[PDB]
């Protein structure tokens, strides 16, 4: 007997002479094991249509952003990298700037709008705590801070 | 079967086209197949030949019956004629686990015969616990079926299946495990018994032919002078008895044209027939003998109507081709001479061997359908006879009741157009002296003739 | 097959035909049905009934074009080219049953004939006894040739005699022996042999036979490279690499074969006495060796096959002895480190251990192996 | 015309018919004919989504219909003779006989007619 969905229905869809027919049985269990494995590929092609769901496609998207592609590194890593790459086109107003380096850590973040007179202070927490080494994160701050203005930092966990 | 709508399929060839036919036909065939030293009825079924005699060819079964159903003959007598030396297909199938190797089922055929019925039994691949038992004709697989192990699981699968028309299984002893694989083992020890088959062994034929009825009968493609002699005593003697059997003949293959005459003038009787010409069919000679199988299905499919004057018949060569004169002389001498006319071979003018005396009303007993249609009144006169001899009051009463259901009878026969005019009335000669057990009668009619010939003159 | 045109006088018809012998009556009738006409129109239709069909007939069968069966094997020989025969389908059937059983040569076993398929005869090649083991095999060839046979695993089940303790016949496997030639191929073949020269195998003939040959890209020939006359054929496949063991072999049966048994003689297209052998150049594998350093994070793995990749695509530009750029190599490593694909630094960059342009000779290039020195 | 032939599907046991070589057993085109014959009159009309509305017949259906024997002769007259005659080879469909051997419980024949069943005359000039 048909084993595929899709051959299933196939074959129910021709003439009813077919049921003990061995023969077309098996060419449309093969033909819906095709038609399955199409529809599986549509599936995933439709989540490589977004950053978020990138998965394999994270590579052309990274491509797209002009990001370094390594399919070494962890891919929400790659993920958070290209949305705050994507995210970086409009006005450093505190929200859109808190947002993107919580994108890009993917912990909370909350800017402090520092005290001293072109400073601005930012403040992290994570519940699973941070790794010794969050060097690329100052980078991308020093990168996309406004140009006349200094920062400062400090984590919590 | 269930409820719903179900159909099939088959040739135009296997239509019931038995409907409508007419007339009876003997004949004492020799056959590989089937019922031995008895008469059986076919309606006209190529398929019931076939299952009831085989489609060999090479014997005479077959061949002849084939010819016969293509005369279009309403029923078929046939005998199987054998030698004696009778013996079916038989073989015996033994057990594995007994280091004896036990006999535990014999296979037998369900007729005597000679044909190469055989039996391949192999270890059924899905499971081992059965079996595969197969059986075959010659290399040609005839029946497939997979069993239980037990004896008489076994016996009764291969005495049940819808296909076991030809083998019939038998259980010589019980076991517990399934019998040995093999390969093509013949059922060996039958015969058919048609070989050398016995001057005397016709007489059987023709003893159980008398107790059945018939319009005519047949050899079998045989032009032995002492069968034709001795057929002809018999056909006599029925006659005497109030059976009118038909008797057609052929001559041997070797006899010339003067032999064949000869032949014919020697016995003139009205209810033999003489074939003068050899024929072909589907590349195969047929000798006259053989023919007159198939004149006689004409000539009793024919019936009373019906004649074979110029009908065209199945064959599609002849030898001899005779000129006017050749086919003068045949027909003079009471021989029934197939001619071929433009591609088609064509009986000429109905005769029969009464062609000696034709001293005026005897010149209509020379034909065929004159003998025949004589013969059917006689038979319907005799069937009405044997429900009142001895049964109804011979009474004036009576005899009028009988003189209007024969009357009626003819008046049957009139509305088929047969007669021009009939008469029956009370035999009073003989009516003086009749008695309570038979009354007698009187009768005489004109039969309407089938046209024959026309002579044409142009006044110009 | 070539329409055939066909002169006016051979499709004459059969009323012009009468009409022309009845011209010159003008005194008798010529009425149909007359006794002119009856002495007249059979000459007519027999004349135009010949004239139709048995020269017509003679004319299809004079030319190649047009001829078939034996007249067209006959037009083959006329060039000396024979269509191909059939060969009987051949295999291995096995046997079981009791031990003492011999099963001789020449025994026949067929297949299941039903109402629907005829059985298919096939005989025992060799004789053969169970008494070693219950099971036996034994060689078996089809008594029909062509591509009848050729059955499938257990088709061969019927024994047409019977054999005293034969348990079961089954064939283990499906034959392939069958081969049947079709008449419009064996014309297309006559009519190919239709070359006028250019056929006496010189440099430039052996390389056309060679690249008539599906999958040669490249051929070069060396004259008498063993002399006696001895050519060699050095072959390279359509992406300029290292020809494959079964291309050589192919180009070698077309052009020489090496099979012939005692009664029989090369087909190839290598002329008599010329001594010809088919070779490939070598595949050097240009190894590489350098301290790589690698970015933050990355793969050395990924990096390194990446690189090999990129040097693979650009040694396969290089052709049959040509020059490996070492300078050029040098770049190729570079490029990811320009692109920042991973490659932070590298020394002691070498081919092999090797810091100059190498030149191929009687060689192609291939990748070989990346190496990181690792240099402590 | 140019009809083609198909491969064999015995309906009996509901297997396309192989040669001993594995391939399927070919068929003439009037078999082909005849199996396409026997396949649109097992096939319902309406259900089967891989067909357009001119193949198939409406046997099935009529069984739970409420006409009355006679109507049921011409409606199953009518559904087999349009069904069959779709196809080309179809020259001409009659003869129906119809025999309600039980009760309720029916058999009934017909006759397929080829276009190779005419009739030629045969005349020239």
């Amino acid at each position: 007997m048909i084993a595929s969905k899709k051959g299933k229905e196939m074959l129910l869809t021709l003439s009813p002479i077919y049921e003990q027919s061995i023969i077309m049985q098996s060419l449309y269990e093969a033909i819906g094991s095709e038609f399955d494995n199409l529809e599986l590929l549509d599936e995933e092609i439709e989540l490589q249509l977004f950053p978020q769901s990138a998965t394999w496609g994270l590579g052309f998207w990274e491509n797209r952003v002009g990001l370094i592609t390594n399919l070494d590194e962890d891919m929400e890593t790659r993920r958070r990298k290209v949305i705050a790459k994507l995210q970086s086109k409009y006005i450093m107003t505190p929200k859109r700037m808190s947002m993107i380096l919580q994108s890009y850590t993917g912990a909370n973040i909350k800017i402090n709008e520092n005290i001293s007179p072109y400073t601005f202070g930012v403040e992290l927490t994570s519940t699973q705590g941070f790794p010794k080494d969050l060097e690329d994160l100052y980078k991308r701050v020093n990168v996309i801070k406004p140009s006349h203005l200094a920062v400062s930092y400090k984590l919590v966990s | 079967e269930i409820p719903g709508f179900y159909n099939r399929f088959k040739a135009q060839a296997e239509k019931a086209a038995a409907t409508g036919l007419k007339g009876r036909l003997a004949m004492p065939i020799r056959a590989n197949w089937g019922d031995v030293g008895k008469v059986v009825t076919i309606k006209n079924d190529l398929r019931q030949l076939k299952n009831l005699f085989g489609d060999d060819m090479n014997y005479s079964a077959f061949k002849l019956g084939k010819l016969a159903l293509l005369g279009n003959v309403k029923e078929l007598l046939l005998y199987r004629l054998v030698d004696g030396n009778q013996k079916k297909g038989t073989l015996t199938l033994k057990d594995t686990t007994e280091n004896s190797a036990k006999d535990v089922i014999k296979l037998e055929t369900k007729y005597p015969t000679a044909r190469n019925f055989n039996v391949t039994i192999k270890s059924n691949l899905v499971d081992s616990d059965k079996k595969d038992f197969i059986f075959f004709e010659n290399t040609k697989q005839l029946f497939s079926s997979s069993i239980k192990g037990t004896i008489d699981e076994i016996v009764l699968e291969i005495n049940s299946n819808l296909d076991n028309e030809y083998v019939i299984a038998t259980k010589v002893a019980d076991s517990d495990t399934i019998l040995a694989n093999v390969v093509n083992q013949a059922l060996e020890g039958g015969n058919d018994g048609c070989t050398s088959i016995t001057n005397e062994s016709y007489l059987k034929a023709l003893e159980e032919f008398e107790r059945y009825s018939f319009d005519s009968f047949v050899l079998d493609g045989v032009a032995d002078e002492a069968l034709q002699e001795t057929t002809k005593a018999w056909v006599a003697k029925n006659k005497e008895l109030g059976k009118d059997i038909l008797l057609f003949l052929g001559g041997k293959t070797e006899d010339n044209i003067k032999q064949i005459n000869d032949k014919s003038k020697s016995f003139n009787d009205e209810n033999i027939v003489n074939v003068g010409s050899s024929a072909y069919y589907e590349n195969i000679k047929y000798t006259p003998s053989e023919v007159a199988v198939y004149i006689a299905a004409l000539s009793v499919s024919k019936g009373i109507t019906g004649s074979i004057c110029n009908a065209k018949t199945i064959f599609e060569e002849v030898e001899p081709r005779l000129s006017q004169s050749e086919v003068k002389e045949c027909l003079k001498s009471g021989t029934l001479v197939l001619d071929f006319d433009d591609g088609d071979v064509i009986i000429v003018d109905d005769v029969n061997t009464f062609k000696k005396y034709v001293d005026d009303k005897n010149e209509a007993m020379g034909y065929i359908s004159n003998i025949m249609f004589i013969n059917t009144i006689n038979k319907d006169t005799s069937l009405k006879r044997k429900e009142f001899v001895g049964k109804i009051f011979n009474d004036a009463t009576g005899q009028t009741t009988v003189i209007c259901a024969l009357k009626k009878y003819f008046e049957e026969l009139m509305s088929q157009g047969i007669i021009s005019e009939f008469n029956v009335d009370i035999d009073t000669e003989l009516q003086a002296t009749a008695k309570a057990d038979e009354f007698y009668w009187k009768w005489d009619a004109v039969k309407v003739d089938v046209m024959k010939k026309i002579y044409g003159t142009g006044y110009l | 097959e070539r329409e055939l045109p066909i002169p006016v006088f051979l499709t004459e018809d059969e009323d012009s035909v009468h009409e022309r012998m009845l011209s010159n009556f003008q005194d008798v009738s010529t009425l149909e049905g007359d006794f002119i006409y009856d002495a007249t129109r059979p000459t007519a239709e027999q004349i135009a009934e010949l004239k139709q069909l048995g020269l017509q007939n003679n004319l299809k069968i004079a030319f190649p074009q047009t001829s078939y069966g034996t007249y067209l094997e006959w037009l083959g020989e006329c060039k000396g080219v024979f269509k191909n025969q059939p060969t009987k389908a051949t295999g291995v059937i096995t046997f079981t049953g009791v031990q003492g059983t011999i099963i001789t040569k020449g025994t026949i076993v067929t297949t299941i004939a039903t109402d629907e398929k005829q059985s298919i005869e096939f005989e025992l090649l060799e004789t053969k006894t169970i008494g070693e083991n219950e099971t036996v095999d034994i060689k078996a060839e089809s008594r029909i040739v062509g591509t009848i046979g050729n059955v499938s695993k257990g088709s061969i089940s019927v024994l047409l005699g019977s054999i005293s303790g034969v348990k079961s016949i089954t064939n283990k496997e499906d034959f392939r022996g069958g081969t049947d030639e079709d008449e419009e191929h064996f014309r297309e073949r006559v009519l190919v042999a239709e070359q006028e020269d250019k056929l006496s195998g010189a440099s430039s003939d052996y390389i056309r036979w060679a690249k008539e040959v599906d999958g040669v890209g490249y051929a070069y020939v060396v004259s008498e490279w063993a002399g006696a006359g001895t050519v060699k054929v050095l072959i390279l496949d359509k992406n300029r690499k290292a020809a494959t063991q079964e291309l050589i072999d192919k180009v070698q049966e077309y052009i020489y074969p090496l099979n012939i048994s005692e009664g029989e003689n090369r087909d190839g297209k290598a002329p008599i006495g010329a001594l010809v052998t088919v070779v490939t150049p070598d595949t050097l594998l240009i190894n590489v060796k350098a301290s790589f350093i690698f970015s933050n994070g990355f793969s050395e793995e990924t990096v390194l096959n990446n690189l090999k990749t990129k040097i693979d695509k650009y040694l396969d530009k290089i052709d049959l002895g040509g020059t490996v750029s070492y300078n050029a190599i040098q770049a190729i490593v570079g490029s990811m480190m320009l692109t920042d694909e991973g490659i932070e630094d590298f020394s002691n960059l070498t081919i092999n251990d090797v810091k100059e342009n190498i030149k191929l000779q009687d060689q192609v290039v291939g990748i070989g192996e990346i190496v990181n020195e690792v240099v402590g | 015309l140019d009809l083609k032939g198909s491969f064999l599907f015995d309906f009996e046991k509901g297997e396309f018919v192989k040669n001993a070589d594995g391939t399927l057993k070919k068929c003439d085109k009037v078999q082909a004919y005849k199996q396409w014959c026997q396949k649109a009159i097992l096939t319902p009309r309406y259900k089967k989504a891989a067909y357009t509305n001119i193949y198939g017949s409406e046997i099935k259906d009529l069984i739970a219909s409420n006409l009355s024997q006679s109507a049921k002769e011409l409606e199953i007259t009518r559904l087999i003779k349009e069904t069959i005659l779709v196809h080309p080879y179809t020259k001409e469909v009659g003869e129906f006989s119809f025999n309600w051997l039980e009760n309720s419980r029916l058999v009934e024949y017909e006759f397929d007619v080829l276009t190779i069943d005419d009739e030629n005359i045969v005349i020239d000039g």
